């Protein structure tokens, strides 16, 4: 069933909005770590724009790639305008979050979750 | 000993002008910043205690949390807190200052500005009348008169 | 008299009918379909693409001058194929009346921004966004305007939990705030308060 | 155990944790590190102060509703101990003080608190006892401040003969001692060094790691009456260490020696203030003194900790120091000091 | 163009993911070196750092070996 | 109908043009001004001697909660949970179970103060006048979980109050 797209047509388009919207962050990081102060390194901050990025690369949908794109430049340019603080910006870390136990005997140990 | 009663008379005076000169910055949020406005007019007038409302959090020693606090506006509370200097006091006013309130249950509200914020004085009401207000100001006065941050030093 | 019992206005009933017979012969195109609800509402049905159009026509035409843009939100039902629902409300001062247009769209579908229509579809478009996640495709900026920076859902679809997936406090150790999972003292009790008896014999459904 | 002592929850801020701590020393530094991360559990805490309540505020906000009690205390006041340790099933000694004062010594901080409080917690039933030492504790050295800290740790492990006695080296973060005291010697012209810092290693721990060993050990059931040692990953020198904290601090590093005799006269003048002393003939032992080298003792790779480098957490503690020109500066920009392995 | 593929070299050889042994001015990033598309891409903004002009999205997906780097840089000047 | 609030021109004549210039240089609306500025310093404050003087309340005033009791000391509530459904914040939490001698009374009866929003829908919903809203509202307390009452606290302060609560109740049930 055709449908309207929103944008890129087929998934090729898609992948080359992806890449520019990549090299849009990546490009970003150094600027990030100076305005905001942090105490991460500029390494860091690439490595985790290369982990949000490969979260969603299961994806073979090209609207689903297309609003995931238009979110990644949204939260692109809530950080160059320094719209965001730094309490965001490591958000994105989950620094103060615990290790949750991932093996069957711990999660036996610890509680009920399945 | 006369080391005491130096100690005692020094930070009775010490207490007595941070009760008698209190500074809230000026700072309100949400329907119970009205009641502020309330408590500063003619009727219930603040300025005779010595209640003066200071723009700047630098010339601030009390933070009145007058309103929800939002995840929105979490960051910037605990920014004038934090650049509030020593001596500073903060009265939540209101149930979603004081926990919750009415939006207790909600994704873009924190339960409590205590979660952010060491608060001194809690004030009940939604919103909590301008009489009471300025009685949970008075309060945080006696508060104040019973500190002994000499006392402690001496026998420390 | 029947004192407790609101009044009618057949009419402004047939007054509406006849306004909305006119505007769906006028837009056969885009119109789906055309009510008037038994308290003097007109509200009409349209193509999700028909909205630059149907809006246009409605705030330009010499008889139907609504300039003005009263509202403009979204209804999420999920039972539906195109979950959200669209609904603009227009007021027509030189007519001392108003409208209502009704479209639909779901999550990967935009629908065009009326912006260039109305100047407060811009504020709204953006709350609607930012509140179900309905993209927009010509809008001068198109943002989050409630939420939090870099909040993660659209919380007023049905299928968002009420208190959301996180919460925030001061963490003293990194000397910010912090953003964790949510965690309630008090479990928010749900109540089931729906009667098991009809209570309107006009609205039963067929049993089919 | 209790049907109230049963962990339930996520380990998160509203969750139950078993642990019931009572935390002496809770205002300060390691306490208020401690303090966070029993309440970021979701543990009950007790938090025994003898200062004004005022300097108690930052504590509030680390718990959820009545997780958290302030209940005041002695330390010559056996009677007051107990009622703070009646209830808690864990008990953590942090009490200590650099400097001396009129009341208080080096004898009454670290011998007599410490033994009190672990004798007075085996009376009462406390399961789990957490003691802080330090890493360089002989009893033949130079220091009064690490003599008594060996006469303690000897002292608590006689009243309390199932204790977690651990032993850091030096702890470093945003209010400490270590790198501030380092870093603050800039308004007296220049660095002072015995021997130039050249015959000094050093290896300090962070602080944060500090705290979360003191937690693992309440948590690991084969930790009950042993001692660990919490070292940093690297050793340096100290002039390595001193010219790394101010290139950090972008601060112009002019050291030169003084003489022991010279830095302890020093000291001396020093330590007359009433109040809080800037510097102290012991703290100048403590300074010039190399760190122990333990291989023996576990460690946080022990109680499941990777310890943190120096080269990663400085520059949250020395951006303060910085002025305008080199506020921004970023953490890669300074190559990381020589190390002693 | 000597000079242009000992930069590029240079500039490969920096690069983590990169192995100097296995490193030629034949290999193919995908297949000789094992790479995937944000390598890649992270390669060509590595390459602009060093020359300082712009590659356009289109020409750099165009440029899977080192080979392919220096006839583009010549090309372009 | 309708008022234009600014539509007026000013006539031209010389004497006119004369007044308004001498307006213009010598300032005379800034001094009337002063002159009521003046007038409300030589006016009397309208300032209460608190807490000495207490501003004015009604018989309906919603301040501090209460569990009551009949004349007999028996507790009005009987753990039918009308407040509880009707509470818009959810502050109020009930577990009843049957007494010793049967009556049907609550065991827990918590009312969260830090999320109640006082709006007084728990006393209209309660049809033994259990529950109500005291005059007191001078309650603040240092610590959160000071307010947060329980049945012993509610009870505590009906005792407390019981005396100006029924003549409140007394005054104004008739209006209900
Ligand atoms: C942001 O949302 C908002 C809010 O928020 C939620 C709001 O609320 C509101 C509502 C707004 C309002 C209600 C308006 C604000 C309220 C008001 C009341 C406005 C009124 C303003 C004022 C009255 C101005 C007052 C301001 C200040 C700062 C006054 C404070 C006084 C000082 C700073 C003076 C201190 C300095 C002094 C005293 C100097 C003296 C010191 C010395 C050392 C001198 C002595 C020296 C010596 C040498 C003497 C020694 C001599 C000796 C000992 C010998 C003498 C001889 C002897 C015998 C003794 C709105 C609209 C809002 O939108
Ligand atoms: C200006 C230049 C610098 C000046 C330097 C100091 C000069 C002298 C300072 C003047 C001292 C003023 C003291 C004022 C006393 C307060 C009056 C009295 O009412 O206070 C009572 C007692 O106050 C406290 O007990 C102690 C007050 C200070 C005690 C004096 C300490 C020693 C001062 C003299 C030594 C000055 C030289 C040493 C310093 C330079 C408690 O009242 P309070 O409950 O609140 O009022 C509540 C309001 N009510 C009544 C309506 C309900
Ligand atoms: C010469 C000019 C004298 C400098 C005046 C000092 C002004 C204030 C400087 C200062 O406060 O730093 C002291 C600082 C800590 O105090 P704070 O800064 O308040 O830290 C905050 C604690 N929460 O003290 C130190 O750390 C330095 C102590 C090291 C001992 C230095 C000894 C060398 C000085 C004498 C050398 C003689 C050579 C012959
Ligand atoms: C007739 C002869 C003369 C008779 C009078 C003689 C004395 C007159 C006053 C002289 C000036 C003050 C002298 C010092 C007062 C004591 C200060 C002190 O020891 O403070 C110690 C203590 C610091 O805190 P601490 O308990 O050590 O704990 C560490 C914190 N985590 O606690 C504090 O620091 C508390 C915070 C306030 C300290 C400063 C204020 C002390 C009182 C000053 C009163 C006069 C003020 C004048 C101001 C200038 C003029 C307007
Ligand atoms: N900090 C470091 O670099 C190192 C520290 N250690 C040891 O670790 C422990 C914790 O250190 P740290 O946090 O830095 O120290 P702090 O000086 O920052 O804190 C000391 C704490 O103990 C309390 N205290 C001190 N003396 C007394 C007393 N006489 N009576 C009652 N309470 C008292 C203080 O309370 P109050 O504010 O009320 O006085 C405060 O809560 C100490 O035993 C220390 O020796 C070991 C190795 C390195
Ligand atoms: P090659 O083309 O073979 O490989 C391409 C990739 C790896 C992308 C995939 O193989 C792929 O093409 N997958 C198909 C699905 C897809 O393309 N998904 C991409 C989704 S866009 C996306 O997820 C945007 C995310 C925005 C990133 C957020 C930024 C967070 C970083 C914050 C900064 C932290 C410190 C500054
Ligand atoms: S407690 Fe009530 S009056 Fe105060 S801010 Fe909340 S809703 Fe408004
Ligand atoms: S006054 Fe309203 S919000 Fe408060 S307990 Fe009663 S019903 Fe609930
Ligand atoms: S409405 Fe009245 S009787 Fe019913 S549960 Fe509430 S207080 Fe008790």
């Amino acid at each position: 069933t055709s449908v309207k797209p929103i944008f890129s047509r087929d998934m090729n388009e898609a992948k080359r909005r992806v890449r520019e919207l990549y090299r849009a962050w990546y490009r970003e990081v150094p600027n990030t770590v100076h305005l905001f102060q942090l105490d991460i390194s500029v390494k860091q901050g690439r490595d985790k724009v290369r982990e949000m990025f490969m979260k969603n690369a299961h994806v073979t949908d090209p609207r689903v790639v297309d609003l995931l794109v238009i979110k990644g430049k949204m939260e692109l340019e809530e950080t160059i305008n320094v719209w965001k603080q730094r309490t965001h910006i490591m958000r994105f870390f989950h620094e103060t979050e615990a290790p949750r136990p991932t093996d069957f005997l711990s999660k036996f140990y610890v509680g009920h979750d399945p | 000993s006369r080391g005491e009663y130096v100690v005692a008379k020094l930070d009775d005076l010490v207490n007595w002008a941070r009760r008698s000169s209190l500074w809230p910055m000026t700072f309100g949020l949400a329907c119970c910043a009205v009641e502020m406005m309330h408590m500063a007019a003619p009727r219930y007038d603040m300025d005779r205690f010595g209640v003066v409302f200071r723009a700047s959090p630098r010339q601030s020693d009390v933070m009145i949390v007058a309103g929800t606090l939002t995840n929105k506006m979490a960051p910037a509370l605990r920014k004038v807190y934090d650049q509030m200097p020593e001596p500073r006091y903060v009265v939540s006013m209101g149930s979603c200052a004081n926990g919750g309130g009415y939006y207790h249950y909600s994704y873009s509200v924190v339960r409590g500005c205590d979660r952010i914020v060491p608060v001194d004085i809690y004030v009940p009401g939604c919103p909590p009348t301008a009489e009471a207000l300025l009685y949970g100001i008075l309060q945080l006065q006696r508060k104040i008169k019973r500190e002994k941050r000499l006392r402690i030093w001496y026998r420390r | 008299t029947r004192p407790t019992i609101r009044p009618r206005n057949d009419v402004v009933h047939k007054q509406l009918s006849a306004f909305g017979q006119y505007v769906a012969e006028i837009l056969p195109k885009y119109v789906q379909q055309v009510q008037v609800s038994c308290f003097n509402e007109l509200e009409i049905f349209i193509h999700p693409d028909g909205v630059i159009p149907v809006l246009t026509f409605l705030r330009d035409h010499t008889n139907a001058q609504f300039k003005s843009l009263a509202d403009l939100t979204a209804v999420d039902v999920p039972t539906r194929q195109n979950r959200f629902e669209i609904v603009y409300n227009l007021l027509s001062l030189r007519f001392n009346s108003r409208i209502r247009v009704k479209t639909y769209t779901d999550e990967l579908t935009p629908i065009e921004s009326s912006v260039t229509v109305y100047k407060a579809a811009n504020w709204y478009e953006r709350e609607i966004w930012d509140m179900f996640g309905v993209f927009f495709a010509n809008h001068p900026d198109l943002r989050r305007i409630l939420t939090d920076y870099g909040f993660e859902g659209h919380p007023f679809r049905k299928d968002f939990p009420l208190s959301g997936y996180v919460e925030l406090r001061y963490d003293d150790e990194v000397k910010r705030v912090v953003a964790e999972p949510v965690e309630l003292a008090q479990e928010f009790r749900k109540f089931d308060l729906n009667s098991p008896w009809e209570a309107f014999p006009a609205y039963r459904q067929p049993p089919e | 155990l209790h049907h109230a002592l049963i962990p339930h929850g996520k380990g998160g801020r509203s969750s139950v944790s078993g642990i019931v701590a009572t935390v002496f020393g809770a205002t300060g530094f390691l306490g208020r590190y401690v303090v966070n991360h029993l309440g970021r559990m979701g543990s009950q805490v007790i938090v025994p102060y003898r200062c004004e309540p005022y300097d108690t505020m930052h504590l509030r906000p680390m718990g959820d509703l009545g997780q958290i009690i302030f209940m005041e205390w002695n330390g010559k006041d056996k009677d007051s101990i107990r009622k703070v340790v009646e209830h808690s099933n864990v008990v953590i000694n942090l009490v200590g003080r650099e400097w001396e004062t009129k009341n208080f010594d080096f004898e009454d901080v670290f011998v007599k608190i410490p033994h009190a409080i672990a004798q007075v917690s085996k009376e009462a039933g406390v399961e789990k006892l957490i003691h802080i030492s330090h890493l360089n504790a002989d009893i033949k050295s130079p220091s009064r401040y690490l003599r008594s800290k060996a006469v303690g740790e000897k002292e608590v492990r006689a009243a309390f003969p199932e204790a977690t006695i651990i032993k850091p080296s030096d702890i470093f973060g945003r209010e400490d001692r270590f790198l501030n005291y380092f870093a603050s010697m800039r308004w007296f012209g220049g660095v002072p060094l015995i021997s130039l810092g050249k015959e000094t290693v050093k290896q300090p721990v962070y602080i944060v790691d500090v705290s979360k060993g003191i937690i693992n050990a309440i948590k690991d059931p084969d930790a009950k009456g042993k001692t660990f040692a919490f070292v940093g990953p690297n050793r340096y020198l100290l002039f390595d260490l001193v010219q790394y904290i101010f290139a950090v601090a972008y601060r112009p590093f002019l050291p030169y020696p003084l003489p022991h005799f010279a830095y302890r006269w020093v000291g001396r003048l020093f330590e007359v203030s009433p109040f809080e002393p800037w510097t102290t003939r012991d703290k100048v032992e403590r300074v010039h003194m190399s760190d122990m080298t333990l291989p023996h003792l576990p460690g946080l790779e022990d109680l499941g900790i990777q310890a943190t480098p120096l080269e990663l957490k400085a520059i949250e503690v020395l951006r303060r120091h910085r002025t305008y020109r080199w506020l921004t500066s970023e953490m890669e920009d300074v190559k990381p000091a020589k190390t002693v392995n | 163009l000597e000079a242009i593929k000992d930069r590029v070299l240079y500039v490969l050889k920096l690069y983590d993911k990169i192995d100097p042994e296995k490193l030629s001015v034949n290999s193919h990033f995908m297949k000789d070196l094992g790479l995937d598309s944000l390598d890649q891409v992270e390669i060509i903004m590595a390459m602009e750092d060093e020359f300082g002009f712009e590659i356009p999205d289109i020409d750099a997906e165009k440029l899977m070996c080192p080979q392919e780097i220096v006839d583009y840089i010549a090309d372009k000047k | 109908t309708y008022k234009f609030v600014n539509m007026r021109e000013p006539s031209m004549d010389m004497k006119s043009v004369t007044d308004r210039a001498a307006q213009t240089l010598l300032w005379t609306e800034l001094v009337r001004g002063l002159g009521m500025t003046l007038s409300y310093l030589f006016r009397e404050p309208a300032t209460i001697n608190y807490p000495f003087e207490k501003g004015p309340l009604s018989p309906r005033f919603r301040g501090e909660h209460a569990l009551r009791r009949y004349p007999s000391g028996e507790e009005r509530c009987i753990a039918c949970k009308l407040c509880e459904a009707v509470c818009p914040a959810q502050a109020i939490t009930i577990e009843a179970e049957p007494r010793a001698d049967g009556s049907r009374r609550t065991t827990r009866y918590d009312i969260d103060m830090t999320k109640c929003i006082y709006c007084g829908f728990c006393q209209e919903a309660c049809p033994v006048d259990a529950i109500v809203e005291g005059p007191n509202f001078e309650f603040s307390t240092e610590t959160h979980e000071e307010l947060l009452y329980n049945k012993e606290k509610l009870l505590n302060n009906g005792d407390k109050w019981e005396a100006e609560i029924a003549a409140n109740i007394q005054a104004d049930y008739l209006y209900r």
